């Protein structure tokens, strides 16, 4: 059911063979962005979207 | 009428498949193991749509899946449905689906649905009404009333945004598979299968040919195979090698190499231009790996060119740094830098006018692309003063790249003269000799730290500061 929902809302758009060596400089940027979002969301609590 | 004979194409005939091939054999499973599919209570998905760049051979995939399915194959051009007369196209679709249902089990293929799948209400004419009628007829024969459970339609489009969302409704076209451009291994296997019909050698390495021709479709690889047959009889060698493939790729991506009469100062000017580009590029990270350097005029470009192959992952996704563009603008401005530093300010030429505008366009795209630091990005304002100041930062950015190019090219005069002399004498240069000259006469290029070193020093500074805070709390409290 989870995979059917994932397909049916069209999350994927590239549609290629997902085998790509991601550099550390990219994993770091994504981790820092996500951590900053987490810190700001926890410090500024949204009463409807935790 | 719409039935074809002799469909022997299989999955082995087609290369560059990948995991999409799995879905393809899933379709074959839909044509073979459907008994347990309907036993469990699964309605067979009729609509599968292949979307991708042209020349990847979508119709070839259709022949492959039809041959592996072992059913009747229908291949109908969508251009025959649109006509100046109305009603006849609807009858054509009716006869098509009726003979598909009579020939069950079967698979039907229609290519380039953008001609007839256009959203209704975009053109005002009788052709639009006929297109609407044909779309309605195919919609009804697809899902309208009961009577089809065995006929499966396969389609091949290029632009998925043009299609009517009514067609994209599940039960009509629910499986959407994208066929990407072949990567490295895909180009390898496409070259192999397109070259199986010709006698090849055992020392033939497709790795260099695949890495040389990056970002091209399978039709272009078939073309590379087609320029692997015509050009060796000029010299008359024995067996095909990788050198002919490399030269064929070089000819295809740029044009045929033609020689014309030329003076010495013209060659010197093209040489110092190419030297400016390569010498300013090698000291920058994103354009460091210069592999080729020639001043030979080609089709459409009387100039030479510098060949670099940067990482092609950050460029597509958009993870290029701000410094990565300030470096490229300097690279585009450096031909004018060499011209000014060699022929003086009063004798500027017009050969660098194609890079000098690319630099200013890149600066303009940078300043209103949110990458600046004036307030914080903020590419749009309201009052006229800030709108006028928006275009000031682009010109100052060009000026600072301009002085940076002057400094970079002035640091490297000896290697400049050496590479200009070599470019005039040989008319071409590869990576090894150019880099050897760079190591012989290069200046110091202190590399700025990457993001890893910055993260490490920031982390250790943060840890030492937080433990300093810990002791200033503890020993003052204890």
């Amino acid at each position: 059911l989870l995979e059917a929902l994932k397909r049916q809302k069209g999350t994927f758009e590239t549609g290629q063979e997902d085998s790509t060596e991601v550099p550390e400089e990219l994993k770091l940027r994504l981790a820092y962005r996500e951590a900053a979002v987490a810190v700001l969301a926890c410090y500024l609590p949204d009463q409807y979207r935790p | 009428e719409y039935l074809e004979r002799g469909v022997d194409v299989k999955f082995t005939d087609v290369a560059g498949l990948g995991k999409i091939r799995l879905e393809l054999e899933e379709i074959v499973k839909f044509f073979t193991h459907g008994e347990m599919y309907r036993r469990r209570g699964v309605k067979i998905p009729g609509g599968i749509l292949l979307c991708g760049p042209p020349g990847v051979g979508k119709t070839l995939l259709a022949k492959a899946v039809a041959g592996e399915a072992g059913v009747n194959f229908f291949s109908i051009s969508a251009s025959q449905f649109v006509e100046i007369y109305v009603g006849v196209g609807a009858s054509r679709v009716r006869a098509l689906y009726q003979e598909a249902r009579e020939n069950a089990p079967s698979v039907v293929f229609i290519d380039e649905l953008d001609a007839v799948g256009r959203e209704r209400g975009l053109i005002k004419g009788s052709g639009g009404q006929e297109r609407d009628a044909t779309l309605n007829q195919l919609l009804v024969s697809l899902d309208g009333f009961e009577g089809r459970g065995e006929v499966i339609t396969i389609a091949s489009t290029n632009r998925p945004d043009i299609l009517d969302p009514a067609l994209v409704r599940p039960g009509r076209f629910d499986r959407k598979i994208f066929i990407p451009k072949p990567g490295l291994i895909g180009r390898m296997e496409i070259l192999q299968v397109h070259a199986r019909k010709k006698p090849m050698a055992e020392d033939l390495d497709y790795m260099a040919v695949a890495s040389m021709t990056d970002g091209m479709v399978g039709a272009e690889l078939a073309n590379i195979v087609e320029i692997a047959a015509i050009n060796m009889m000029r010299d008359g060698r024995t067996e095909l090698t990788t050198d002919d493939l490399l030269q064929a790729a070089q000819i295809e991506e740029r044009g045929m190499l033609d020689r014309k009469d030329r003076s010495l100062e013209t060659w010197r000017q093209v040489a110092i231009n190419e030297a400016a580009m390569a010498v300013v590029a090698v000291n920058f990270p994103d354009m460091k790996n210069i592999e080729f350097l020639t001043i030979n005029p080609r089709a459409g470009r009387e100039l030479g060119y510098v060949r670099v192959k940067m990482d092609h992952i950050k460029f597509k996704e958009g993870m290029l740094s701000r410094q990565s563009i300030l470096d490229h603008i300097t690279v585009q401005l450096a031909p004018r830098a060499a011209d000014e530093l060699w022929y003086g300010e009063d004798q500027l030429s017009t050969i660098w006018a194609e890079t000098s505008d690319n630099a200013r366009s890149a600066a303009r795209s940078l300043v209103l692309g949110g990458l600046s630091d004036k307030h914080h990005g903020l590419n749009n304002f309201w009052v006229a003063d800030r709108i006028n100041d928006i275009d000031v930062e682009a010109l100052r950015i060009l000026n600072m790249c301009y002085e940076r190019a002057k400094e970079i090219l002035g640091r490297n005069r000896t290697l400049m003269d050496e590479v200009v002399e070599k470019l005039v004498q040989k008319k071409s240069l590869t990576k090894q000799e150019f880099f050897t000259l760079v190591e012989l006469y290069g200046s110091s290029k202190p590399m700025p730290p990457s993001i890893l070193e910055l993260r490490k020093i920031k982390r250790l500074e943060l840890e030492e500061m937080v433990l300093k805070l810990d002791m200033t709390t503890a020993r003052n409290s204890s």
